[PDB]
């Protein structure tokens, strides 16, 4: 979404995790981060919805 | 005539959406925990002392009688 980014993923601000070790309790965090980041996305969205054809 | 009707966000904007990570101290300190820790302990040992050096003398007492019954 940031290096290849499509639709209108250029045009809403997220952060993206990363990870320290390659083990399961950074993947772990790095997928709950994301749930978050997905949040803040969401509310981008619903603000900025604009109007027009489907 | 009439107007262009869809679903959007309202005028101005939505309240803003929470999505940090929320998780608070809620805890005493370790002095504290382990002050009051060594507190009960000490009450209880205090007690126990009691306690038992009743039961000693209550055994004496009971032991006593068998001893006066015995012959």
């Amino acid at each position: 979404r940031k290096t290849q980014p499509y639709d209108v993923y250029d045009q809403v601000e997220f952060d993206v995790p990363i990870g320290s070790r390659g083990d399961c309790y950074d993947r772990y965090l790095c997928r709950v981060e994301e749930m978050r980041q997905s949040l803040r996305i969401i509310s981008q969205c619903l603000n900025k919805m604009p109007p027009g054809e489907i | 005539a009439s107007k262009v009707k869809q679903d959007m966000p309202p005028p101005g904007g939505y309240g803003p959406i929470d999505y940090k990570r929320n998780l608070p101290r809620r805890g005493l300190s370790g002095y504290s925990m382990f002050a009051v820790g060594i507190g009960t302990l000490l009450f209880g040992y205090w007690s126990m002392m009691k306690w038992n050096r009743e039961r000693r003398r209550l055994q004496i007492e009971d032991f006593e009688a068998r001893i006066a019954l015995m012959p």
